[PDB]
């Protein structure tokens, strides 16, 4: 259609005029490449936009600009997220730089949030994510973002049990738990976190998963009458005559009465291949 | 007791939110003022009984009991639906204000520059 | 009388279900709304703040 | 599903806190500046 | 009644003195005071005239330097014109969203997208019309990442195809957005309902396929299987494997006993079993 | 890492600059009167300076450079900026050094109040009787800070944050064993809150604390209670706590430890009871 070829024309036209305007050396030319970037985005050609975003960002950015530089590098990154993640990462890294140096740390933090999305999202990297995930729930930390910095505790300690050793989720679930157990909203979930502790204790030996869950079962009355502390203590005790088909009978069992993570199923078949 | 939880605090943000709609309009109204003047400077049973017994006995009463919890939820929580509502209006409600506050500042400074030279 | 309790209990859990959704929903959009918002008004002060600073010190350099 | 729905409303609370003690800040700042005005045009006239 | 009459006469007046002030600098006052005429034409509810004086003072302000002004007028004589002529507003609304796109403000524009959307569907019959504002509309929301609003649009133009009898797109969207809150931690409990309605769409093509786009469902979706939904498309299928009306027609009343069917999915319903 | 060292020596760096800098402000304005651009510009180095300190995780260092700069900017009579650092040292000290953060926030807490920023200052005396809270038992301050929170609130009209504060107020000096101000707050918000259309569903809950409250006083004020109460809000027979009190009234009236015990441990195990309610409980069973 007419909008395609239209909008091209205009915005080349415009970049041109802009490139012109600067080589008779200025705000002028700043403003026709961001309307010239707003047309390539209304045209669809989403590479290339952010391309004049970057240029009218470090134009402005010459005159001592940093806030209207740091959106507009935002808005680069963002436009580049979708035909160039890495050029997006790029972007979001300087934008972050630059609004932890003026200190708006929720800005940094939520930066980080996105830049481990996507780097967990489109390409393949576990150990960035996690890096980053762990940054902004230290910037939330410090600005005392509690369920932010919960939920991203959790995420990282999920996916190091899924890879990583059992130390950093053990030590994660063990002290959001532990903060869970007294608010009285959130009481009623603190259960859950214990019982994921228990069983990655498992996966390194029997004994570690008994003393850990006596020690919960202790700390936490209410986790006694928990259904789970049942199937732990059935699951172990089954476990110590290396009987198969308890094991394979008590997780079909609490399978049948309630629906499974994927996780939970992940755990337990490591821990079942391991029984011997 | 999470519902009611729910219903009180979101009481309290609709509190805060039409605190905050009055702020803007007030600061709306004062910038206005300010760049004018100096413009101007210038039921029987559940369960069948098979065996009767004391056991078809108190489950029956547990599903009486159910039952009628149920009951106060569906009102409650019809309740708390009907607060929403409203604060998405009065939500969208202040953008456009405080947007419209924006730009005036932006094209008033510009104002401001240009007179001067 | 059984079909007729428990239909009216699976009724009841149905309908919870149905507005318990559309709430969340609306809550999920209302809480992008207020992220614009927060980002919009902090704007908005910084640079009504950058501004009349510069005026300040304009109007005390030319006097 | 109720579990779910609470969080979400103290998240969107807290940030309303937030957005609230802004608007207080650049209400304030916004009456000063309205003042600093007023006597300045007065007293140059 | 007095009001009407008064409110007319009032405003008849106020308009005719603007128009008196402006033809005696004087474009901003003359902007202002048909402003407030048209205002006061407004408070008389007088829709037809109110909108036409609100119009002209709009396209005033266009005469005078602002944009801003401009396009505020330009919705505000859509919406006045809205119980009006559609093809004003519609144009009004037309001017003002792209005015609004000029600036970059694209979340107004789709809002405006979407409500002369609305406006053209239900003055009017043309259907394929408000596609195209609904499509564009989404396309906006999803470039400015507004998953939800984005969703609302894909689904309403979605179902729209299916009734026109295109159930390749129906599909696909019911599909796309079905395996998206899938995805999404949070709106899961919904997404069952998306695939349950594709393969209705789906067995308007035939009855042979829908076993295996169930069996699709079933294995990308387990929990589908415990769906009331699942069984009663399963047992709806298996009926409909023999040639008698009974067994399905008791099949949906036991099934809308517990809650009422809406009057696309009986409208669907009636067509696959009527053939 | 690279970072606490790299973090420290930059700062310690910009630091000295900064104090040679207002070192030759001084001479500077002497010998030529420049001004405050010196003042401002250190100022800025000061701030800058608290920030990276912050991200370093040195929280004591960034604490004093926020201090120095709102003593300074205080000194440039700029006693908004100076007290947006005295809170800045309020929230960096808070976990570095809470007892400086304590005099921060009450200087903080006067030049707000100076201006009438009400909801300002009971933010902060919030803040303040959290920290009094949080770490040590002294409940009085607490009590205290609470209390005047709460009356600024009403003096601002926002109604339904004030009640948050008394009912905290209530609880806490029902700790201290002195019931009859937990007993009037407690009756007072319930009787404002039967009448809220959303708070009406609590609003019982509020009852059954009081009449739990009125019950070590006496056994006969209670019951009476009781039945002043149920008059005034006949739903609260419906729940469930009407009839556990009279069933531990009822047990009790004959010295019936075992029943009282037994009743009490039943509801415990349909719903887990609260410290609170467990304490008055065991204080309660004593007698």
């Amino acid at each position: 259609g007419m909008d395609t070829s239209g909008k091209q024309a205009e915005a080349m036209a415009l970049l041109a005029e802009a490139e012109r305007k600067v080589k008779n050396s200025i705000e002028e030319a700043c403003e026709i490449y961001a309307r010239a970037a707003n047309m390539f985005k209304m045209a669809k050609n989403w590479s290339a936009a952010g391309n004049a975003f970057c240029q009218a960002a470090q134009l402005h950015l010459q005159l001592q600009s940093k806030h209207d530089a740091a959106t507009c590098f935002v808005d680069a990154g963002n436009a580049f997220k979708k035909a160039d993640p890495q050029e997006a990462i790029n972007c979001l890294m300087r934008a972050i730089e630059i609004y932890t140096d003026m200190g708006r740390f929720t800005i940094a933090a939520k930066h980080h949030i996105s830049i481990a999305e996507i780097y967990e999202t489109e390409l393949v990297d576990v150990e960035k994510a996690i890096a980053h995930y762990e940054q902004s729930a230290d910037y939330y930390k410090g600005e005392e973002s509690n369920s932010s910095a919960n939920k991203c505790l959790l995420k990282v300690a999920g996916y190091a049990a899924q890879l990583e050793q059992y130390q950093k989720a053990i030590d994660i679930y063990e002290q959001v738990g532990t903060s869970a157990m007294d608010s009285p909203l959130l009481k009623y979930s603190a259960k859950d976190y214990f019982f994921k502790a228990a069983l990655c204790h498992f996966c390194i030996d029997m004994l570690n998963a008994k003393l850990a869950v006596q020690k919960y079962e202790e700390l936490f009355p209410a986790f006694s009458d928990s259904r789970e502390c049942k199937l732990m203590k059935k699951l172990l005790e089954a476990h110590e005559e290396q009987n198969v088909d308890s094991y394979t009978e008590s997780v079909k069992e609490y399978d049948s009465i309630s629906r499974l993570d994927q996780w939970l199923t992940t755990m337990l078949l490591r821990i079942k291949k391991t029984i011997q | 007791d999470a519902g009611i939880r729910t219903l009180v605090m979101l009481d309290e943000q609709g509190e805060q939110l039409e605190r905050i709609e009055e702020g803007m309009d007030q600061i709306n109204k004062d910038m206005k003022e300010a760049e004018k003047n100096l413009t101007d400077l210038g039921s029987g049973g559940f369960i069948r009984r098979v065996t009767n017994d004391a056991r078809e006995n108190e489950m029956d009463e547990n599903l009486e009991q159910v039952s009628g919890i149920i009951g106060n939820l569906r009102h409650m929580a019809l309740d708390m639906g009907n607060e929403i509502d409203t604060q998405n209006r009065q939500i969208d409600r202040i953008m456009e204000k405080a947007d419209s506050n924006k730009t005036r500042i932006d094209e008033a400074n510009q104002r401001a520059t240009k007179m001067l030279g | 009388t059984r079909h007729s309790e428990i239909i009216k209990l699976e009724n009841s859990i149905r309908e919870l279900h149905d507005m318990f959704m559309d709430m969340a929903m609306l809550v999920e959009s209302q809480g992008e709304m207020i992220d614009r918002i927060e980002y919009n008004v902090e704007h908005a002060v910084d640079y009504v703040e950058r501004a009349v600073s510069d005026t300040k010190k304009a109007v005390k350099y030319q006097s």
